[PDB]
């Protein structure tokens, strides 16, 4: 994994060496070689994982979330130097390094073997993002976001921690191989109830899970651009990783610990998307589409069979694209008008044509339109949900109906209709917004084309 | 075709019956057939004689990779982790071939409903009951594992069906 | 008022002083090689070339290898007259049962 | 190898072709529209070929040339089913494409955009034809949702027009419960069948039970409008009339009596699912006809038509003819595409006018459009030896002879009377008496495009019927035996309303006026059903969707809970310990207290 | 002139010499884990006449 670690650990120096006007062009073009060059973690095994060294590992779970990070940054550098402009160099230069320091440990992350390591990066994953959203956010609430992001997480993971620590003095060790492989039956007491709570509540949150999820709506609306595409795109998906990740030692009491958890997924689903049928904000509104496609990844997740993990899998990447996407979206919208309010703006595709296309194409992609990853990840949960009860499939099916309901209610109230007649600063769409859609909207087309290399170890 | 096993895909014998015409109109079906012969199967048949001849000029061959078996879990001793490690990679190999030898049945399956048609339900039945032994010696072994199947619960699931057997043929015996 | 504060500045538009502006820079030469640098790595050189990388990705999942090995047990079974799908994945003479 | 399979696939790649060159010059161009014609009309015939193979010998085939994922033990792959249903559909669904997009290129003239309107029509030409070829469940859930979208976006053509937005998402929603049955019934056959291909499917299922079999009912009455889910489809006459003509009446409606088809084993191996298909499908054909009889607008009347015609195919599937209802499919596709043509010329030549009560003077005013649709109305009516008399007097014959429902069967004589009665009123009010339309006459139907298209639509419409039905194999056992007026049923009921609907239409001309009766109120608007059922779900939906769920729930009380109350405690707490006024006194008295607690209390 | 480009552009050389170190460190891990090297039950066999390890 150093191959691909020690390039961004000198894509720091070459960002604070480079010349003032030349970063954006050396950090993206160095960001995306970073990326071909992970490209390559995607020749996995059948039978066991890629061990490296005794520090980091590689699984096909792991794979195409590195792959995704990788590809994550170089979009992030192009929305940045699109609402950076009159930024100094050094502060320009800063925010740049709060990406490559969020990349970097998002990647060992993701790469870690041991789950006390894994605590530590992905517990370091808050720092550049808090500085971000707190330091670039453009309103006053970008503090009170801050604030609660940082204390949710906190106070959902400390008592992980703890728990870590306890299982290896129990256990002998934190590695991941050996848990696996020496995992021992969990009796039904309180002591392993309340363990089992500690490390489920802390990723829970991290998810988030309804009703523990506030922070996602103040955190991601507050954050900066670049901010709000890393939050939704990859800082959801550790959540989901340390589930499928934790759940090997947490058996059998996943069977009877998993009711209070995969209700309040489904019903908060339900709840959220009619939020979104009723939002005036935008990022408001993806936002509350991420924490119900969140909240269907933790019922495949609790449900813990074969199908439903490809289908978390699945749905982890392309939720992560297609909310990228949406977020570059609304925020073309919102540098031009400079205002969130889904209403303010209209006939936007009368004003900008390939825009428009642009939000049919990323709308198309969030209801589960087939062929579309999107579609086979939540197809795949649906049809696990099916088999674990008969219900979960009018749940689902509500699910779906609202989804199609505010994802076409969103397209039109923005594209559609008449123009508002006193806006008259819509230029036409740049070659950089153009070139960032067709950057996020083909590797999802591509990757429905191949869609066994985001199907996760259990295909 | 020797692609494939005719052995391991099986197909009933072919029987066409001959044209016995009973008017004097001509066969539009024939003289298009005709056309497509003279237009479309020459040209791709010669084309393909083309990349046929250029494909034996550099003949190079790939082989089949061949696994000698290796201790199981039962011998595995407790905690002892190189053996666990090769039991588990064995398991997880047997698993795939008894998946892929699963889909294989299943395309026999599928193959022979289509070609019997209209007399599938009646003409189907012996790979009907090939299927619904193998699926249910399938579901037996791997059936409800979990999301972190291993070697060792599927051990510990044959032990409790060996015991409920057990137990049941001593009921019987009483 | 209760500061000496600056007027909020009137938004800037590239494409005054550049119409054809990519939207990169405010300087031409910078903001072109700009796009330039963005399409042909990211389009061309991760999207053709990681494209094909993945699709001629070697099988080294074993699918082709697994299907090849249950073509051979399921001719043997079948030529045999034994069960195509074993009973039991272990041997009931390895496993000890308790008394 | 057998050019059986070369052909189709060849015919599904060249439909296809056209899309690729979208982005060229010849779609900047004023050529696009005419390309994608050629191209269909080439389609046709290349589709024609595979059905003379057919007709022949019943050469049936499936095709799974590319292998998709495989789940463990389930294999995904890209299979097409080339059996009669589909060797049939698909050169009438070409033919009738052909003459719609001839038919555009005369309408669509003045549209600015109408390169991009035959690129949609191609598209959903190609999403319908993966629908019907289809093999497994996956492929035709693609098939589904294509056609879906399609029609979302070519209802909603005029982005500016607020009622066309509200058409377009109104036929996602109840498309997206008929997806929600089509979802049920995929995660079913999955997990008691390890398979979503037919083949598999069929061959487990020996008797398929209510659960599987009610989601594919659910899905298909969701996509061909029956009663609950059925105001959808005369909402989408807001889009262009070609795409009224083509998409939904002719061969997108049609999707879900196809789904129901496709398991027609299953659906004989059940009896209650059946039941329920014959009642949803008699109830829909009779309310529908019902409500058609007293519209004023042309298109709305076509449309009801339409549902009213859907209804009768999903009665003749509930009676365990499948068959028939695909020949209904196909001559219902021929004729009432053509009526719709037909409607639009008159729409055209009055200037966007689609009233009958502006109408009139037709009948001598365009002499050719009146032909066409005179004879579109007598075989959709049933005439002695049209089209629609292949279909719909073998399905009557059939309701009547079978083991029924007797009120099913009561309501598709009286359906049948209705749709003589409402063919009546268009002919009367759109083309008898004098002009009722501004008096700049720019009547003129001399259109080579719109003259050839209504001809091509016009000779099925006669013809069509005779050959497919003495072309294709006997599938079912006829009623050779029958009481003689018990044959003669269908002739009757369509007489019976053909003159009491004129005697209806004839007494408008007395000088006499009375207030309207409280069931006509109820036939014109519809029953009541969009109001009741468009304002009340919707507005108690929206109004939880924020007074509960965003207010109540996540502004109020998951903010009160967790968060906040956490947050007044610290304060609290924080404020007691830090009010001191800083007193030596009071602070070593406090160190008194503690030392004797320590000494005392800890042992 | 060609000095003030390599005064500028040098810094295009830092993530390519990191790739390039990582390789050559991941080497040096692999080569620190080569206690089971042709000691697998699986893999065992009798080395080649030619060569001294069966992998690096
Ligand atoms: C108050 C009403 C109430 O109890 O609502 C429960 C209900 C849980 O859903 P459910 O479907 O009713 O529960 C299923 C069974 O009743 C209960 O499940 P079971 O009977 O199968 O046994 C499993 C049970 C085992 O039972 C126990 O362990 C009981 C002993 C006490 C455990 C306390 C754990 C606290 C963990 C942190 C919670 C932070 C909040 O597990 C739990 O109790 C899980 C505790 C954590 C639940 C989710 C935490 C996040 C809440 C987010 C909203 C917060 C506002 O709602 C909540 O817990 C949150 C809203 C109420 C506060
Ligand atoms: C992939 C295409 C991505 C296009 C991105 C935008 C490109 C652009 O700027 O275009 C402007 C450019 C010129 O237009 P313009 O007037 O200059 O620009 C102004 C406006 O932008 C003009 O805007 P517009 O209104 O003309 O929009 C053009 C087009 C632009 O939008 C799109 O093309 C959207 C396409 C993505 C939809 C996302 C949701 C579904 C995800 C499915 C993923 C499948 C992946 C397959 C592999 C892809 C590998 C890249 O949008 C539409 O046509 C409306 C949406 C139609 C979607 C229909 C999908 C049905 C399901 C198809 C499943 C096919 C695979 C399974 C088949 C199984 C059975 C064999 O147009 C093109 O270059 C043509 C674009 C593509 C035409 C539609 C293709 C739909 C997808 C294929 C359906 C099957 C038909 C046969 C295809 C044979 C090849
Ligand atoms: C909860 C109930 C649930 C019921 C479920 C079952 C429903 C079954 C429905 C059956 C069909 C009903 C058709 C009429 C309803 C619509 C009337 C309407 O609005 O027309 C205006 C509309 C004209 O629109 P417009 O140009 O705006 O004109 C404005 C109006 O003039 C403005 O003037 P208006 O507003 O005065 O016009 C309406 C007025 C004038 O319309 C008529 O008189 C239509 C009469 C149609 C024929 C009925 C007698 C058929 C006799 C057949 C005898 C032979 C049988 C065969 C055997 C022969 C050998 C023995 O109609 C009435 O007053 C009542 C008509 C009958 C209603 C039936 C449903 C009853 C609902 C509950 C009771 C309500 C009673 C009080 C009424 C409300 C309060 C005041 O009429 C038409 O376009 C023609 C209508 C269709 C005529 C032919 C119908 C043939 C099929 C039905 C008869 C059965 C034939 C055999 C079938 C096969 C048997 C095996
Ligand atoms: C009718 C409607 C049909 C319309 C379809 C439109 C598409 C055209 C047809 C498909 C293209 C022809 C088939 C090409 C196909 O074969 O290639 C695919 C392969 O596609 C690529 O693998 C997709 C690449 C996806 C990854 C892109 C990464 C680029 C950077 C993006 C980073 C972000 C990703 C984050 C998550 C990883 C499938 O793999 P495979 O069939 O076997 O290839 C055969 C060759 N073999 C036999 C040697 C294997
Ligand atoms: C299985 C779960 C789903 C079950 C049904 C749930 C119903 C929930 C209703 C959806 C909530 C609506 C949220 C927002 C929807 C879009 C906004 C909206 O209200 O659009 C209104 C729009 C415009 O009305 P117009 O008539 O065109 O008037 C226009 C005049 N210029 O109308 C609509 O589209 C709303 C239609 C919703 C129908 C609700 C009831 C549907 C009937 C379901 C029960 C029948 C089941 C069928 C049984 C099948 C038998 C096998
Ligand atoms: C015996 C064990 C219990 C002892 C205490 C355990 C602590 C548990 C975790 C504590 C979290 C720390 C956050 C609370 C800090 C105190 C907040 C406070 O004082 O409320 C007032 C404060 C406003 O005053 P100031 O910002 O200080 O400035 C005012 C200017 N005139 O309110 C706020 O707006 C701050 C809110 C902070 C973030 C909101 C809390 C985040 C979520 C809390 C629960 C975590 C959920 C777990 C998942
Ligand atoms: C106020 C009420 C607060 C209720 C929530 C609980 C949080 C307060 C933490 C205080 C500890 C309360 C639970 C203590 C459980 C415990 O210590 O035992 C667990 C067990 C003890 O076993 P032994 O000591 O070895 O016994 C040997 C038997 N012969 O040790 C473990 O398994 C490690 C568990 C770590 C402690 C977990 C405590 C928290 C429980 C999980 C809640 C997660 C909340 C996450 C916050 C997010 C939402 C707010
Ligand atoms: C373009 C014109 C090129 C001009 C020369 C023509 C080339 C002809 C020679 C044939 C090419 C060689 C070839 O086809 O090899 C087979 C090759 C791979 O072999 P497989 O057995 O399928 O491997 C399994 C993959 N998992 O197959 C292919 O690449 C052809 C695939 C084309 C089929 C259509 C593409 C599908 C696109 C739709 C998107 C996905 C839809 C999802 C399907 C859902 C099914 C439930
Ligand atoms: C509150 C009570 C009702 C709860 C379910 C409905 C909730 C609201 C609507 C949800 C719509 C989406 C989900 C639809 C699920 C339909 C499930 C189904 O059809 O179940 C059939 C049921 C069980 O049949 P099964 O067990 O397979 O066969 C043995 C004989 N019972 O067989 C039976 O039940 C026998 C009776 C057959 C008729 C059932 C009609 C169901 C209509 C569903 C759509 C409604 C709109």
């Amino acid at each position: 994994m150093l191959k691909i670690i020690i390039p961004t650990t000198m894509l720091l120096p070459m960002t604070w060496m480079s010349k003032h006007n030349m970063i954006w062009i050396n950090a993206t073009v160095h960001s995306l070689l970073i990326s071909l060059i992970s490209l390559s973690l995607l020749n996995q095994l059948g039978e066991n994982s890629l061990n490296f060294s005794l520090t980091f590992f590689s699984d096909s779970l792991s794979a195409p979330l590195l792959v995704l990070t990788t590809w994550l940054l170089p979009l992030m550098l192009m929305a940045s130097q699109s609402h950076l402009s009159k930024e100094t160099t050094t502060r320009k230069k800063l925010y740049i390094t709060m990406l490559i320091l969020l990349q970097l440990f998002l990647i060992m992350t993701f790469t870690a073997t041991e789950l006390i390591l894994f605590y530590i990066l992905f517990e370091a994953t808050l720092v550049p993002t808090l500085i971000i959203i707190t330091r670039w956010g453009n309103q006053t609430e970008r503090l009170n976001a801050g604030l609660y992001f940082l204390f949710y997480t906190l106070a959902g993971s400390l008592p992980l921690l703890v728990a870590l620590v306890y299982i290896q003095n129990t256990t002998g060790s934190l590695n991941f191989l050996i848990i696996h492989y020496w995992s021992h039956p969990l009796s039904n007491s309180w002591s392993n109830i309340f363990m089992w709570l500690a490390c489920i509540m802390a990723f829970m949150v991290k998810m988030p899970l309804y009703g523990l999820h506030l922070w996602l709506p103040k955190a991601h609306v507050e954050a900066p651009i670049a901010g709000s595409m890393v939050l939704a795109a990859v800082l959801l998906k550790l959540g989901g990783y340390g589930m499928m990740r934790i759940t090997t030692i947490l058996n059998p009491l996943t069977n009877y610990m998993a009711y209070p958890f995969l209700m309040l997924s489904m019903w908060g689903m339900i709840m959220t998307s009619s939020i979104c049928l009723r939002q005036t904000d935008l990022k408001s509104l993806i936002a509350y589409s991420s924490v119900s496609h969140m909240a269907l990844v933790i019922v495949a997740i609790m449900i813990q069979t074969p199908w439903s993990f490809m289908g978390a899998t699945a749905l982890m990447i392309a939720h992560g694209l297609t909310s990228s996407m949406l977020f570059c979206l609304a925020n073309t919208n919102y540098e031009r008008v400079h205002s969130r309010t889904m209403i303010l703006a209209r006939g936007l595709q009368t004003l900008l044509p390939l825009m428009a296309t642009w939000w049919l194409v990323a709308s198309l992609t969030n209801l589960a339109l087939p062929p579309s990853i999107n579609l086979i990840g939540e197809l795949f949960i649906i049809t696990a949900s099916f088999s674990w009860s008969n219900i979960t499939i009018i749940l689902m099916g509500m699910n779906m109906m609202i989804t199609a309901l505010y994802s076409l209610y969103m397209l039109i109230t923005t594209q559609r209709g008449k123009y508002t007649h006193h806006i008259n600063n819509i230029k036409p769409s740049f070659t950089r917004e153009n070139a960032l859609m067709a950057l996020h909207i083909l590797p999802l087309l591509l990757l429905t084309l191949n869609p066994k290399m985001i199907l996760g170890p259990l295909y | 075709p020797d692609s494939w096993d005719k052995d391991v895909y099986p197909e009933p014998p072919r029987r066409t019956p001959a044209p016995a015409p009973q008017t004097s109109l001509p066969n539009p079906v024939t003289y298009l057939t005709k056309i497509f012969d003279l237009l479309v199967d020459r040209p791709v048949t010669l084309a393909r004689e083309f990349i046929e001849q250029q494909h034996a000029k550099n003949r190079y061959y790939y082989y089949h990779r061949e696994f000698r078996r290796v201790p199981d879990i039962t011998e595995c001793e407790e905690k002892d982790i190189l053996c666990m490690f090769e039991a588990e990679m064995q398991w997880r190999r047997d698993y795939k071939v008894d998946q892929e030898i699963v889909n294989i049945i299943q395309e026999r399956l599928k193959a022979c409903q289509q070609r019997e048609g209209e007399s599938y339900r009646q003409n189907c039945a012996k790979e009907l009951e090939q299927f619904t032994q193998v699926s249910k010696a399938f579901q037996d072994r791997y059936s409800d594992l979990g999301a972190h199947y291993s070697a060792r619960k599927c051990l510990a699931k044959q032990k409790q069906r060996m015991l409920a057997e057990r137990k049941a043929a001593k009921e019987a015996a009483a | 008022i209760r500061l000496q504060e600056d007027p909020d500045p009137e938004d800037e538009n590239l494409y005054e002083k550049n119409p054809d502006s990519h939207g990169y820079d405010k300087d031409p030469i910078v903001d072109l090689w700009n796009m330039r640098v963005v399409f042909f790595f990211g389009f061309s050189i991760v999207l053709v070339l990681g494209s094909t990388f993945v699709a001629y990705l070697p099988d080294y999942r074993m699918q082709e290898w697994a299907r090849r090995e249950a073509e051979r047990l399921v001719k043997y079974r079948e030529a045999n007259g034994l069960p195509l799908m074993e009973s039991n994945c272990f041997d009931p003479n390895k496993i000890q049962l308790p008394e | 190898m057998n050019p059986f399979a070369s052909l189709t696939l060849t015919t599904l790649t060249i439909l296809t072709i056209p899309i690729m060159m979208s982005n060229s010059n010849i779609y900047k161009t004023n050529l696009y529209p005419n390309y994608v014609k050629t191209t269909v009309s080439y389609a046709f015939t290349l589709s024609l070929v595979p059905l003379l193979m057919f007709m022949h010998t019943g050469q049936e085939m499936i095709i799974s040339n590319w292998h998709w994922m495989t789940l463990q033990t389930v294999e995904l792959s890209l299979s097409f089913k080339m059996d009669y249903f589909s060797v049939m559909f698909i050169p009438v669904a070409l033919f009738v494409t052909w003459s719609i997009m001839e038919f555009s290129m005369w309408y669509m003239h003045s549209d600015p955009f109408i390169n991009r309107f035959f690129k949609y029509l191609l598209l959903f030409l190609i999403t319908m034809m993966i629908l019907v070829t289809a093999n497994n469940l996956f492929q035709l859930f693609i098939g589904w949702e294509g056609v879906g979208i399609m029609s979302f976006l070519l209802i909603g053509w005029w982005h500016g027009r607020t009622d066309a937005n509200t058409a377009a998402l109104q036929a996602i929603l109840y498309n997206r419960i008929g997806d929600i049955g089509f979802v049920l019934s995929m995660a079913w056959f999955l997990t008691h069948s390890n398979a979503w291909d037919l083949q598999q499917i069929f061959m487990l299922n020996n008797e398929c039970p209510n659960m599987p079999l009610i989601g594919l009912l659910l899905a298909a009455a969701g996509k061909s409008a029956q009663f609950g889910l059925h105001p959808w489809l005369p909402s989408a006459m807001e889009g262009p009339t070609p795409v009224s003509a083509l998409l939904h009446s002719s061969t997108m409606v049609v999707a879900g009596v196809f789904l129901l088809i496709r398991f027609y084993p299953l659906m004989e191996t059940n009896k209650l699912v059946q039941t329920m298909t014959l009642c949803l499908g008699a109830i829909t054909t009779l309310f529908t006809a019902l409500c058609a009889i007293t519209q004023n607008d042309i298109k709305k009347i076509v449309a009801f038509s339409t549902s009213s015609q859907l209804g009768l195919m999903m009665v003749t599937i509930g009676i365990n003819q499948p068959h028939l209802a695909f020949l209904h499919i196909c001559m219902h596709a021929f004729f009432k595409a053509m009526l719709f043509m037909c409607s639009g010329s008159i729409i055209h030549s009055l200037n966007d006018e689609q009233d009958i009560r502006k109408m009139g003077g037709l009948y001598k005013a365009m002499p050719f459009t009146t032909t066409a649709l005179i004879i579109g109305s007598l075989a959709l009516t049933g005439m002695p030896y049209l089209t629609g008399f292949y279909s719909k007097d073998l399905i009557i014959e059939a309701v009547n002879m079978s083991y029924t429902n007797a009120w099913a069967l009561l309501m598709t004589l009286i359906a049948t009377s209705l749709t003589a009665a409402y063919s009546t009123r268009i002919i009367f009010f759109a083309f008898l008496g004098k002009p009722r339309f501004p008096p700049l006459v720019l009547i003129n139907e001399n259109n080579p495009l719109l003259i050839n298209s209504i001809k091509r639509l016009l000779i099925g419409s006669i013809f069509a019927g005779f050959i497919i039905s003495n072309n294709i194999p006997p599938m079912t056992v006829p009623n050779t035996t029958m009481p003689l007026y018990m044959k003669m049923t269908a002739l009757i009921v369509t007489i019976m309303g053909f003159m009491l609907a004129l005697e209806l239409n004839n007494t408008t001309y007395y000088l006499k006026f009375k207030y309207p009766s409280q069931t006509y109120k109820f036939s014109n608007m519809l029953g009541y059903y969009p109001s009741i059922m468009h304002r009340l779900p919707t507005y108690h939906n929206l109004s939880m969707s924020q007074k509960s769920a965003s207010s109540l729930l996540d502004l109020i009380w998951l903010e009160t809970i967790l968060p906040k109350t956490t947050s007044f405690i610290q304060m609290k707490m924080s404020i007691m310990v830090s009010n001191q006024k800083g007193l030596i006194k009071l602070y070593f008295l406090s160190f008194l207290i503690t030392i004797m607690i320590s000494m005392t209390l800890f042992n | 002139n060609v000095l003030q480009i390599v005064r500028d552009h040098w810094v295009h050389i830092l993530v390519p010499v990191g790739f390039v170190f990582g390789c050559y460190l991941d080497r040096r891990s692999d080569e620190k884990l080569t206690a089971f090297r042709n000691k697998s039950l699986l893999f065992k066999r009798e080395l080649r006449p030619n060569e001294e390890v069966t992998w690096k």
